């Protein structure tokens, strides 16, 4: 009678690469997930010069399950996703979201 | 209608791309200038006050500091921007240059900062538009997808092959087929010894000992090497073509540059590399 265990676990990619940045991740959403308006609100909450109501950011953090998580970048156009810095337990919770396609460890890039 | 112009003397990379064969003639010739075209330089930023860009800096985006001005504090992005569109050192001397700062003052950044820059350009670019990515790293599905989505939005993306003397198909975004992946050559038409190679390249351009702008003063210059220096020659040539054909799709821009490229002149081009060197009659 207690509900079955969740069967959701997004792939977690890139942790083994030598250029992986510890504790930092790119969460990528599936294209069929209705995450766009929440992401747009989170991006707007970071936009210079723009006044935004508190409720939009608070709602977006709830919709995406990012309360308490340190969201650094928000993607809406080149990608649907966020860049976050979270501890292991929070990472495990984000992987249980069925809207998440995969999560990649952030990686260092260099000028060529 | 415009009239053709002659720059003489010209730095060797520009000198090479307006002709089929060696020897160099000390001259760079062009008709179009890239006027009305928008080049988004995804790099360390641009020195906004450089004389090479006077009056032609457009709005940008700083992924390193929210709301920052995207000024270059390293030099790499200014050098790259100078090859695209500097009055003296540039292919497209009338292009608008937009600084998209995704690397810090040491030339280092992250996939997350690069993707943020690509996200900003995809959302806010003005057509006709081209992105220059003189940077890269390990294989990344997220970074490859962001590049593909910029291309699908109608923005040509030109990327450096990398400097490992290895197959470019191992790295992002060099392995993205729909991007124009650029290898580097020397002034005597050899593939530069460091240039990545292989089936993921689209063509070669000058990349060894390239002279361009630098960030330390409004008139500073530097001479450096890398596939990061070859890439902006191609971005500049794309901007010239886009002035002639402002509604061209990325596929059409690539087809035109590959049709016009000089075939079979790159020595030691590497296993499975297309033997094509940038040529501009624009
Ligand atoms: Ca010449
Ligand atoms: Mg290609």
């Amino acid at each position: 009678n207690p509900p079955a265990a969740s069967t959701q676990e997004a792939p977690l990619l890139g942790l083994e690469a030598p250029e992986a940045i510890p504790g930092r991740y790119i969460v990528v959403y599936k294209e069929n997930a209705d995450v766009l308006p929440a992401l747009e609100a989170l991006k707007a909450a970071l936009e210079p010069g723009l006044m935004q109501p508190q409720g939009l950011q608070a709602q977006a953090l709830r919709t995406l399950g990012l309360e308490g998580a340190r969201v650094d970048k928000v993607y809406t156009a080149a990608l649907r996703g966020v860049a976050v810095e979270v501890p292991d337990q929070e990472l495990a919770r984000l992987r249980q979201d069925p809207r998440v396609a995969y999560i990649e460890a952030d990686q260092e890039v260099r000028a060529f | 209608p415009a009239m053709a112009a002659v720059q003489s003397p010209a730095t060797w990379g520009l000198d090479r791309i307006d002709q089929r064969t060696l020897p160099l003639d000390g001259r760079y010739t062009y008709t179009a200038t890239g006027a009305g075209v928008h080049a988004y330089v995804v790099d360390t930023g641009i020195l906004l006050s450089h004389q090479e860009f006077t009056g032609r800096i457009g709005k940008g985006y700083d992924a390193i500091t929210p709301g920052g001005s995207a000024q270059d504090c390293n030099g790499h992005g200014t050098h790259v921007a100078g090859t695209i569109g500097g009055t003296t050192y540039g292919v497209a001397k009338g292009v608008t240059l937009h600084p998209v700062r995704v690397l810090d003052c040491n030339g280092s950044g992250s996939n997350s900062s690069v993707i943020a820059g690509l996200d900003w350009v995809t959302q806010n670019h003005v057509k006709p538009a081209v992105i220059n990515m003189s940077l890269g790293g390990g294989a990344s599905t997220a970074l490859d997808t962001a590049v593909m989505n910029a291309i699908n939005a109608g923005v040509t993306v030109v990327v450096a092959a990398g400097n490992d003397n290895r197959d470019a198909c191992f790295y992002s975004p060099a392995r993205v087929t729909a991007a124009i992946t650029v290898g580097a050559t020397t002034s005597t038409d050899y593939r530069a010894s460091f240039s990545n190679y292989g089936r993921c390249l689209d063509l070669f351009a000058p990349g060894q000992s390239i002279t361009s702008a630098w960030y330390t003063s409004s008139t500073a210059t530097n001479t450096i090497s890398g596939t990061a220096m070859a890439t902006p020659h191609v971005t500049g040539a794309a901007a010239l073509y886009l002035q002639w054909y402002p509604t061209a799709t990325p596929s059409q821009v690539a087809s035109a540059l590959l049709y016009y490229a000089t075939p079979n002149v790159v020595k030691n081009a590497g296993r499975y590399s297309p033997n094509l060197l940038l040529y501009t009659p624009f």
